[PDB]
């Protein structure tokens, strides 16, 4: 079926297990920057 | 834009000076970012 | 007789509302100088490449071909890491696609020499999805708009990859703002060089 | 190596060229204070000099007894980046300019007044022509073979002799 | 030839030898050079027209 | 024969009151030399910049965005020179001014009023009569704001106080 156990498609999560907004230090989203800009 | 001023900018000395200044300008910019190209690098 | 896109300018000639996305936008009057057939061929070509390029940046963020040479999440690093033989293979294949799909009428003097030739119509419909005449107007409109959007989006993503050395999705998810200490624009002649 | 020359990366004369070229700039830098604009300018010149010599050493260039790079242009593929490949880039651009200008003079002959098109250039048409040059080897060879590049000898004005 | 036709010059000392001009008029008298040919190119003298004989002129 | 504004001066030949806000005031004779269309383009553009700037002053003392530091408007000019946002604003003004160059070419070609960008999103102009009334008001406000912004910046240069704080003090 092409590819194979050795050398198969690499699918990775860009999100890195954090939300779009309301995040901690490890994740600063673009919307978090909007929220940080509004509250300062 | 005026058609006679565009026909003036289409004259041979204006196009020659603009084209060779543009030509000189990208030779200058290419030798600015990538200087000392004595050879094709390979 | 004013433009609908730019209401204070006159409606440009060679723009008559026949083409998809013909909203009357040509302030600089390039269509008065350059034949609208060539400009629509070039607009469709830029947009189609950009639609793949935008999808390329996002999909290369999510999925990779296997192997260490294809493991570059950030898209501008994939340019350097990907095997040169294969990237030049892509380039040569693109050149072959350009000569066959344009049918050796490639220049601005001989593309559209055939009166049957239509701007953007390279004969590309492998699954005959344009077999229905009714969808043709919507599809051509939605292709043009998707193309324009993807031109703007890919341009953004590249220049956001330059500013922030981060891939677009993980630049949105790990956003760090512009400090302005570095990435200053211009300045080659202000300091007189150096 | 080739022609009794030495690779620039291991020749001592190239190294003393780099060292002398940097000493000249360092003695000019020795008369300025650290943050001043001339000192910053001179240091960037030193950086450029070091980058040039560092790049030339690892490029496969061959130096002489004088410590300067020498170009081998006999056709060998280990040195094709000094003349054969830059020459191919030139001939592509030169044939581009020639094909584009030839196409414009043939256009201008079919004008209402041919000589105004050469002092007042029809810029949209001439830009159509400058775009034509990217496939000039094929365009010009098809032009040659289709009897459209070469005119016969009996269509050319010649002196009585 | 006839008036208005395009003609190739066969006079070896002509400026426009083996070039194309167009015939303006042809005299009917005992004229030595009746074919008057006008040319797009101008000569070194600036003249752009000259009279030629029939045996110095061929239709194209 | 004579000017409506200056009774003892003659009315300039090129000033026929066609442009709203005309009162015949042109002693130095700039309309006898230059195209009035271009001059009304320039008057409305300078005035619109000045009106946006006088509102710019007043709002910038009253409020500033939380992401930007609190500071005086001339200090804001220098900060955004060094920060990058000034270059942003200059780029986007320049981008709009490209189509402004096209617009001025449309005016010179006779096919556009000197200040018209057909910018009426909120449909405030109802018919021709109110458009003329608003237009006279716009030119009067434009001229008044040109004088006002010069006062606000010059007063700050002399006394290092903002316009609202200068009214508040003294
Ligand atoms: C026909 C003769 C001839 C030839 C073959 C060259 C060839 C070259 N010159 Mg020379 N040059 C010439 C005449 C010539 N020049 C003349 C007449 C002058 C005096 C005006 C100069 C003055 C001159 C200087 C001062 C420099 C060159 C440079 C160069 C290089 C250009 C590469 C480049 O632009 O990379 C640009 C980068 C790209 C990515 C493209 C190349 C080795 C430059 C160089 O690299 O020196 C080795 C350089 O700095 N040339
Ligand atoms: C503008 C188009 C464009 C360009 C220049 C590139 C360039 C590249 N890609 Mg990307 N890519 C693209 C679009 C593009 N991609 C699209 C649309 C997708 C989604 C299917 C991907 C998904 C993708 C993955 C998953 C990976 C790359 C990778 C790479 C690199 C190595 C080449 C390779 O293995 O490709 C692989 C290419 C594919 C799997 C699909 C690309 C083919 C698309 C559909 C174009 C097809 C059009 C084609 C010309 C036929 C149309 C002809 C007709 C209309 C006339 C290189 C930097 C690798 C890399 O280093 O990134 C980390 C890698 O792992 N590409
Ligand atoms: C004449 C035919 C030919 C031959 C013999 C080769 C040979 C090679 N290629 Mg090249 N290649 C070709 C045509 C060819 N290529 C064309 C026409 C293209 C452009 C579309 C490419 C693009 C290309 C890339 C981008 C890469 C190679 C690589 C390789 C090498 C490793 C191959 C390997 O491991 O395969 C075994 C692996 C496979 C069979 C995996 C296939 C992966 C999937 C099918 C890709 C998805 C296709 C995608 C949807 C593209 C659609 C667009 C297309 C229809 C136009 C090998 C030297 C690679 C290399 O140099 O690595 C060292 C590499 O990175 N090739
Ligand atoms: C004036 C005499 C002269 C001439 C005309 C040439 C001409 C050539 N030499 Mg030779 N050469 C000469 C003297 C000469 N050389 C001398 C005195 C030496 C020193 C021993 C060399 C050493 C030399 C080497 C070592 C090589 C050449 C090669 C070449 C070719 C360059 C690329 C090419 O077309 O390959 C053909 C390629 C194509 C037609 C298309 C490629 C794209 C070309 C035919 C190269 C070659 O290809 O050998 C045949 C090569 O490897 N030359
Ligand atoms: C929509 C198009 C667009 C884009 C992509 C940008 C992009 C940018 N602008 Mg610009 N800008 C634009 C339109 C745009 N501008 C327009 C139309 C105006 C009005 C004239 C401005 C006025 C402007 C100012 C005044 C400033 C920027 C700044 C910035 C930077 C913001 C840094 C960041 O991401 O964190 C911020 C994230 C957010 C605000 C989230 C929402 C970035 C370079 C700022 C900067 O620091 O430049 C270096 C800055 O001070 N921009
Ligand atoms: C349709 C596609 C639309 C493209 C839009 C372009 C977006 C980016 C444009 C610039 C963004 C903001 C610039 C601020 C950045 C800026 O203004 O920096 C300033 C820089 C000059 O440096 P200074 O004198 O400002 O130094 C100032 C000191 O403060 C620092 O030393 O201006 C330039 O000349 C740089 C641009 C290159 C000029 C030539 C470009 C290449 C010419 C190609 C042919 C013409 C193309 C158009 C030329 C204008
Ligand atoms: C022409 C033009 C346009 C265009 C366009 C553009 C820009 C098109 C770009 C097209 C692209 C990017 C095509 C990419 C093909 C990639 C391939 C075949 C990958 C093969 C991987 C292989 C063989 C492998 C391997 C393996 C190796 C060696 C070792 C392992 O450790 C790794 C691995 C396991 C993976 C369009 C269509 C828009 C419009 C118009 O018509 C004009
Ligand atoms: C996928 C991917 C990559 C890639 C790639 C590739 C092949 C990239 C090629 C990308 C292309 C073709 C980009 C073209 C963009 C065109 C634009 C922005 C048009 C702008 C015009 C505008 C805004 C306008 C206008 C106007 C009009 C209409 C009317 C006028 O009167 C006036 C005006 C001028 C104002 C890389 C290599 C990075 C690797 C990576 O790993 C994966
Ligand atoms: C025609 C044809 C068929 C086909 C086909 C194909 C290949 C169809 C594929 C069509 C595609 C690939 C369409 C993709 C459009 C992408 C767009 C519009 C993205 C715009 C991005 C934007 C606006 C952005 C942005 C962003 C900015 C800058 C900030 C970033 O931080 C993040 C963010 C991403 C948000 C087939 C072959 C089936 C057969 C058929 O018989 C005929
Ligand atoms: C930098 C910055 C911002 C900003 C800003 C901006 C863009 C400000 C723009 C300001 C502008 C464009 C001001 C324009 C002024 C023109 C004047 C006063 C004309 C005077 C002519 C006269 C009196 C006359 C006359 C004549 C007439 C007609 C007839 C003639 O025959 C005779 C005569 C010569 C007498 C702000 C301020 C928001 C704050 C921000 O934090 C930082
Ligand atoms: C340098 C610089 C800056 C700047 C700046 C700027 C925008 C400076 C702008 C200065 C301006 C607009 C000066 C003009 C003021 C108007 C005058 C003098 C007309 C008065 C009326 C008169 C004379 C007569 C009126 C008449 C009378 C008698 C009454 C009737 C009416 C009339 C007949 C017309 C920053 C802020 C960017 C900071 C940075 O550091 C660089
Ligand atoms: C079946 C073939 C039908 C047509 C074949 C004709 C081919 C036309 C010219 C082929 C040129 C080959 O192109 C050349 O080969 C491969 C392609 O990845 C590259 O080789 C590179 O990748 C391979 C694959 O892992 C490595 O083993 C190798 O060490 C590395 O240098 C070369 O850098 C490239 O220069």
């Amino acid at each position: 079926a092409l590819f194979g156990k050795g050398s198969m498609i690499v699918v990775e999560d860009p999100r890195d297990g954090c939300g779009a907004y309301a995040n901690s230090g490890a994740c600063h989203t673009f919307l978090d920057e909007i929220g940080d800009a509004l509250k300062k | 834009m005026d058609s006679n001023f565009l026909k003036y900018l289409s004259t041979a000395p204006v196009l020659f000076t603009v084209w060779l200044s543009f030509t000189a300008s990208f030779i200058i910019e290419a030798n600015r970012f990538f200087p000392d190209m004595l050879y094709f690098p390979m | 007789a004013k433009s609908k896109a730019v209401p204070f300018l006159s409606q440009p000639e060679a723009l008559d509302g026949s083409m998809a996305g013909d909203v009357g936008f040509d302030p600089f009057g390039i269509s008065s100088v350059i034949d609208i057939k060539w400009l629509r061929e070039s607009e469709l070509k830029h947009g189609r490449i950009c639609m793949l390029a935008a999808t390329g940046c996002l999909v290369q963020e999510v999925v990779h071909l296997p192997g260490p040479a294809f493991s570059q999440k950030m898209a501008l690093n994939a340019w350097a890491a990907a095997p040169r033989g294969g990237m030049i293979s892509i380039l040569v294949a693109i050149g072959l696609i350009e000569m066959i799909s344009n049918r050796f009428a490639l220049t601005a003097t001989d593309m559209f020499a055939n009166p049957n030739r239509v701007p953007g119509d390279l004969g590309f419909d492998p699954l005959s999805l344009g077999a229905n005449p009714a969808n043709r107007a919507r599809f051509e409109l939605s292709e043009v708009i998707h193309g324009r959007a993807a031109m703007m989006g890919f341009s953004g993503m590249v220049h956001q990859m330059i500013v922030s050395k981060q891939a677009p999705i993980e630049q949105l998810m790990h956003f760090k703002a512009v400090d302005s200490s570095l990435m200053k624009l211009g300045g080659a002649a202000g300091n007189l060089g150096y | 190596d080739v022609a009794g020359l030495t690779p620039c990366g291991e020749s001592k004369e190239f190294a003393r060229r780099l060292d002398g070229s940097v000493k000249k700039l360092q003695t000019r830098l020795s008369k300025y204070e650290a943050g001043t604009p001339p000192a910053l300018a001179l240091q960037k010149q030193i950086d450029k000099t070091k980058n040039r010599f560092d790049r030339y050493g690892k490029a496969g260039l061959l130096c002489g007894t004088d410590g300067l790079p020498h170009l081998i242009t006999d056709g060998r593929w280990t040195h094709s980046g000094e003349f054969v490949i830059p020459g191919l880039l030139f001939l592509y651009v030169a044939g581009w300019i020639g094909w584009v200008g030839r196409s414009y003079v043939l256009f201008a002959r079919t004008a209402d007044k041919p000589t105004e098109k050469e002092i007042i250039i029809d810029v949209p048409v001439a830009l159509s022509f400058v775009s034509t040059g990217f496939i000039w080897p094929f365009s010009a060879f098809k032009e040659f073979t289709s009897g459209n590049l070469i005119v016969p000898a009996d269509e050319i004005t010649v002196s009585p002799r | 030839v006839k008036r208005g036709s395009k003609v190739r010059i066969l006079r070896k000392e002509s400026y426009w030898y083996q070039d194309i001009g167009t015939v303006a008029t042809i005299d009917t008298s005992g004229i030595r050079y009746p074919v008057v040919v006008r040319f797009e190119k101008v000569s070194y003298s600036g003249v752009n027209t000259n009279n030629f004989s029939l045996d110095e002129v061929v239709e194209v | 024969d004579f000017s409506a504004a200056v009774p003892f001066l003659k009315r300039p030949s090129n000033l026929d009151g066609a442009y709203i806000g005309d009162v015949g005031f042109d002693p130095l004779g700039f309309s006898d030399v230059f195209d009035l269309r271009v001059l009304r383009e320039a008057e409305l553009k300078h005035g619109r910049f000045a009106m946006l700037a006088v509102l710019g002053f007043i709002v910038q003392e009253l409020y500033t965005f939380p992401f930007f530091p609190k500071m005086a408007p001339v200090d804001a000019h220098d900060y955004f020179v060094k920060q990058g946002g000034g270059s942003q604003i200059i780029f986007w003004i320049s981008f709009v001014e490209l189509f402004g160059v096209v617009a001025l070419f449309e005016t010179l070609q006779g096919k556009r009023e000197p200040g018209d960008f057909a910018f009426d999103p909120l449909g405030l102009a109802k018919d021709e009569a109110t458009l003329e009334r608003y237009r006279l008001a716009e030119v009067k406000h434009a001229r008044l704001a040109m004088i006002a912004i010069g006062g606000f910046i010059h007063q700050y240069w002399v006394t290092k106080q903002t316009v609202l704080e200068q009214l508040g003090n003294f």
